[PDB]
């Protein structure tokens, strides 16, 4: 069957840094075209990046420099490095296979992130 | 500045066809693709429609996706209970090189 | 008396980073050669890792790179450290001394480690 | 490859001696020194015997020791039920520069 599972959600506190994970079974990660996208409680979906087969990535506007994504060599897994983290940062990560650039064919679960004390 | 405007809601009795516009600037919907997703509450969003027309992997029927000019429009033949949700319209805007997402339905039974 | 007593066993995502450590009294662990040797369950003993008095190291074929031993400047105690985890470093991990490299003479109680999610 | 095998399994009933042994490539047992630990249930390796033949620190006696061309002998004058347990024979792989230990043998007393 196929599935993407996500783990690393959990309070933190303002400008830590995380390593959210998002693991594939039945595809692989290393080819179909990766994105991580986010939403706030009561918010909309809001794309926060996306990683092409050949390893090229792009980032939002609000979400630029400070965070990070990456392709793992063999574990057929990929993780956000989220660091320099704020309040607008509150969110329900989620990360979604794309077909090219045209629609966001499967979605993972959800893994919930806090920035508060 | 290009985001997709939606209604911040619409609402319907069962038996009546759903009708809901994604509005935004030419610069991302009328030069690119619209898709529209569904998000039941609690869970994760669904593809529902892509590619401005198509429905995917045996989606319910009477689901159909049309384009406009620099609009698009979904349409559901009735308004079932079990397809309440969030609905969300997604376009590539290559001006912002960035995903772009509508506000969001909160479709309605009456 | 003499006794080796290890912590740091738990359950751990696969690709995780552990600090396993082996606390020694009764002997110094800056001198007697140390060995961190593992048992997955239902399976034998297999060297990981051993640290002579002079600070040299060996660590086996299937560990080799990923792993690391140390040993402490004062606290009397050594610690592995475990990164890059798979599915066959599923075990029991224990600590033992052993008189130069002929046989292993005290044995720690032992602790779980588990790669799974 | 060298990993010095070990049978699956030995059995004998009390009053019988019983013989264990350890067989591997010349590299690492012709050349360097067997050791012999005994593994209780749910417990830790206890060193048993050491040095190709010596008993250690007042072992229960009658467990012997031997070495023969690249072979080592374990020996066990009758079959004890305490003496249940897993046993393993271990020798500094040069070759490979890295401790090699033996299958292991469920001793069970008939």
């Amino acid at each position: 069957e196929v599935q993407l599972v996500e783990s690393g959600g959990g309070l933190v506190q303002p400008g830590g840094s995380l390593r959210l994970s998002c693991e594939a079974s039945e595809i692989i990660v290393n080819r179909n075209y990766m994105n991580w996208v986010r939403q706030a409680p009561g918010k909309g979906l809001e794309w926060v990046s996306i990683i092409y087969p050949g390893g090229s990535t792009f980032y939002a506007d609000s979400v630029k420099g400070r965070f990070t994504i990456s392709r793992d060599n063999s574990k057929n897994t990929m993780y956000l490095q989220m660091n320099s983290l704020r309040a607008e940062d509150t969110a329900v990560y989620y990360c979604a296979r794309s077909y090219g650039d045209f629609y966001v064919d499967f979605w993972g679960q959800g893994t919930l992130v806090t920035v508060s004390s | 500045q290009s985001v997709l405007t939606q209604p911040p809601s619409v609402s319907a009795a069962p038996g009546q066809k759903v009708t809901i516009s994604c509005s935004g600037s030419s610069s991302n919907i009328g030069n690119n693709y619209v898709s529209w997703y569904q998000q039941l509450p609690g869970t994760a969003p669904k593809l529902l429609i892509y590619d401005n027309n198509k429905r995917p992997s045996g989606i319910p029927d009477r689901f159909s996706g049309s384009k406009s000019g620099t609009s698009a429009t979904l349409g559901i033949t009735g308004l079932q209970t079990g397809d309440e949700a969030d609905y969300y319209c997604g376009t590539w805007d290559s001006s912002l090189s960035a995903w772009v997402f509508g506000g969001g339905t909160k479709l309605t039974v009456l």
